[PDB]
Order: structure tokens, then C-alpha cells, then sequence
């Protein structure tokens, strides 16, 4: 019968708890900084706000963190988290009422009060925390300063223009890639409707992102299992400037790199992140594989040229150093991974459903999985710093 | 060095097995 699954699952369960009490019990000494947090509901969604206080003569610093909610059914929001980082407890600070579980919550650059979320409705809202009150109305109604139109379906995809003020890019399950200028604000329009719409795959569409420094390139990845680039000066919309056999599955992100502006990252349904080279897309530059299921978030260190990290369903979050690619390995070290594979965070007993760099703090990650469970940590310096 | 950073770095690729304090 379905016995056998429910039984199978709580072996895996049994085997996984296991793991976590060796990782647990070995924390001391690979991590200089480990924060475990439980939240009320899961967060779908993490990124770190790029604002840090500093309060005189103490020995810590404030941060802030952009998460969501995820209820099996009751009121879900869009949450604003502080949190206090020693220096060289978490606590909820604002919570705004939200149609539905929060996909994924994203910041304006250059406006960080104003923040994108995605919903399991077509409707892509837009917030402005300073015009809401910290404490949700016990109503639960939704009222976005903004409501984004252009998508049939839901999805995951959400980039704000690092260039060009108020330039919003979505992807969805519908197959499209839509884009908006909420710099064209109007007095109270308080609906909007996309300016641009992107045709060119031909399955869900996983995610989008802005080129860093190029105002008018965006990348795309989806179930085709392509990765497309796309300038929004070429007056064709339903076929990108590139298009790439990106993976030999679902491709459900891509992160481009803040150094390197020919050079980013995707990862794949196949367990594999692949490097690119925009210049030759032809041609994969290398693939990173040590997962051992479906990768589902893929970012860049702020901080470090040479340093990515990539999480999924394996539980697991590894963070890997490109120039430590060909080194030669002992049979030993060889059993555990290619010599790129820097660490491999154990910290999560369920699927990891985002992580967020800190800008602030170098090799502090926040990262938050299906089970409730939000972690801040940062690996030992002597992990990296050789 | 009771614990090398060597053996830490090969910890930081074996989270799952105990770290083997010599």
C-alpha cells in the first residue's frame, strides 16, 4: 500500500536526526557563529536589509532581515526581523498583512522601505513598510501600496533594477517574464500593468535576475532547462539575445557574479550548479557537484570574488571557492568532494527554502528551511582564511 | 592543536561525521 512511504520517510527521519545531533555536537569548531530560530510559520523567503546599526560602546550590531510567512491555513504576512550580531537575539519588529504565503520578498535597492513580494495568486504586491503599522490589523486584510499585473499564474522569479530605479522583472509559472516601472507612479493609480512581457521559454519560468552592472541585461531560467539572456533594447520579446542548453533538468536559479561581469551562476533539478562565461555560452565553464538533490537558490558571496553558495532540497547548504578548482586531492579528501567544495553547512533537518548572504558581515549567512527553522551562522575563520 | 585547521577544513566537508579529537 501508501504504508510503505510513510514508514520509509520516518527511517529517513530517524537517519536525519541522527545527523543533526553529530553536526550539533561538532558546531565548536566549524563555526564561530551559530544562531538556531524557530519561527512562528515557515519563511519561503530571506534577504538581508542593507542597513546596519551600531550602537556606541556596545559589543554588538543590529540587522535586519526581509522574511514571510508560509500557514497550513491562517494569516500569513510579510515580516521585518532584527537581529543582534556580536561584534569585532532575533525579534520581530513589523509584520504587514499578506494574501497568502510569501513566495519571495525582495527590497528596492535604492529604496529599501519598498519591498516586491510574490504571491500564489498572478498579482506581484508592492509594499512600502514606513506607510503600514508595525502591529497587523487583527483583520488580516491586505492592503499593498502597490498590485502588479501581467502573469496568468504564480511564481518564484523577483529582481529589482540595480541601474534603473523602480525596474521590476518576475517570473512565473505561466511561462512568462514580465516587467514593470514603478518609477511611473501615479498619484494613487494603486494598480499597475507590465510594461514588457517575455515569451521565450516554453515551461515555468524559475527565476530572473538583473545584470549588476549592464542596465539593459537580465538572465532567466526555467523547465526548459534553458538559461536565456536577455537585453531589453532589442525589440524582440519572444526571443532572447542568448539561449543555452543550460542543464540536463529543471533550472531553477541563476545568481550573477559582483566582481565578474561576464561571469555567473545557475543551479539545476540535475544537483548541479554550472558556471558561466557570457562572452562563450556555448560552452560551461564547470560544473560543481557534490548535492545530492535539487538546488533551488544560488548566491554569490557579496564579500568574495571566488566564494558561491547554493542550498535545495538535499537539506544541505554548500558554499564553494572556484580557485581551488583542479587542486589535487588525497584519495581521503577525494571521498568527500571536489577540492572546490569549501563547506557544507548541516544545519537544516528539512528542505532549505532560501538563504541570504549579510552585506555587512562577511561569511554570516541567514538561511531558513521548511521546518520553521531560521539560522544565522558564519564558519570558522580558519575554514576560508588560509 | 589538538585539532589542526587541516582536519578542520576536512570537517568542514564531513558535517555528518563526528570530529576525531587525537
Amino acid at each position: 500500500a501508501d504504508k510503505e512511504a510513510a514508514f520509509d520517510d520516518a527511517v529517513e527521519e530517524r537517519v536525519i536526526n541522527e545527523e543533526y545531533k553529530i553536526w550539533k555536537k561538532n558546531t565548536p569548531f566549524l563555526y564561530d557563529l551559530v544562531m538556531t530560530h524557530a519561527l512562528e510559520w515557515p519563511s519561503l523567503t530571506a534577504q538581508w536589509l542593507p542597513d546596519v546599526t551600531r550602537p556606541e560602546g556596545k559589543d554588538f550590531s543590529i540587522h535586519r532581515l526581509v522574511l514571510g510567512t508560509h500557514t497550513s491555513d491562517e494569516q500569513n504576512h510579510l515580516v521585518i526581523a532584527s537581529v543582534q550580531l556580536p561584534n569585532d537575539k532575533i525579534e520581530i519588529e513589523i509584520k504587514i498583512n499578506h494574501e497568502g504565503e510569501v513566495n519571495r520578498a525582495r527590497y528596492m535597492p535604492q529604496n529599501p522601505c519598498i519591498i516586491a513580494t510574490k504571491t500564489p495568486s498572478s498579482d506581484v504586491l508592492v509594499f512600502d513598510y514606513t506607510k503600514h503599522p508595525s502591529k497587523p490589523d487583527p483583520s488580516g486584510e491586505c492592503n499593498p501600496d502597490l498590485r502588479l499585473r501581467g502573469h496568468q499564474k504564480e511564481g518564484y522569479g523577483l529582481s529589482w533594477n540595480p541601474n534603473l530605479s523602480g525596474h521590476l522583472l518576475s517570473a512565473s509559472d505561466d511561462h512568462t517574464i514580465c516587467l514593470w516601472d514603478i518609477s511611473a507612479v501615479p498619484k494613487e493609480g494603486k494598480v499597475v500593468d507590465a510594461k514588457t512581457i517575455f515569451t521565450g521559454h516554453t515551461a515555468v519560468v524559475e527565476d530572473v535576475s538583473w545584470h549588476l552592472l549592464h542596465e539593459s541585461l537580465f538572465g532567466s531560467v526555467a523547465d526548459d532547462q534553458k538559461l536565456m539572456i536577455w537585453d531589453t533594447r532589442s525589440n524582440n520579446t519572444s526571443k532572447p539575445s542568448h539561449s543555452v542548453d543550460a542543464h540536463t533538468a529543471e533550472v531553477n536559479c541563476l545568481s550573477f557574479n559582483p566582481y565578474s561581469e561576464f561571469i555567473l551562476a545557475t543551479g539545476s533539478a540535475d544537483k548541479t550548479v554550472a558556471l558561466w562565461d557570457l562572452r562563450n555560452l556555448k560552452l560551461k565553464l564547470h560544473s560543481f557537484e557534490s548535492h545530492k538533490d535539487e538546488i533551488f537558490q544560488v548566491q554569490w558571496s557579496p564579500h568574495n570574488e571566488t566564494i558561491l553558495a547554493s542550498s535545495g532540497t538535499d537539506r544541505r547548504l554548500n558554499v564553494w571557492d572556484l580557485s581551488k578548482i583542479g587542486e589535487e586531492q588525497s584519495p581521503e579528501d577525494a571521498e568527500d568532494g571536489p577540492p572546490e567544495l569549501l563547506f557544507i553547512h548541516g544545519g537544516h533537518t528539512a528542505k532549505i527554502s532560501d538563504f541570504s548572504w549579510n552585506p555587512n558581515e562577511p561569511w554570516v549567512i541567514c538561511s531558513v528551511s521548511e521546518d520553521n527553522i531560521m539560522q544565522v551562522w558564519q564558519m570558522a575563520e580558519n575554514i576560508y582564511n588560509d | 592543536k589538538l585539532l589542526s585547521s587541516s582536519e578542520t577544513k576536512r570537517a568542514a566537508r564531513r558535517p555528518y561525521k563526528p570530529i576525531a579529537l587525537r
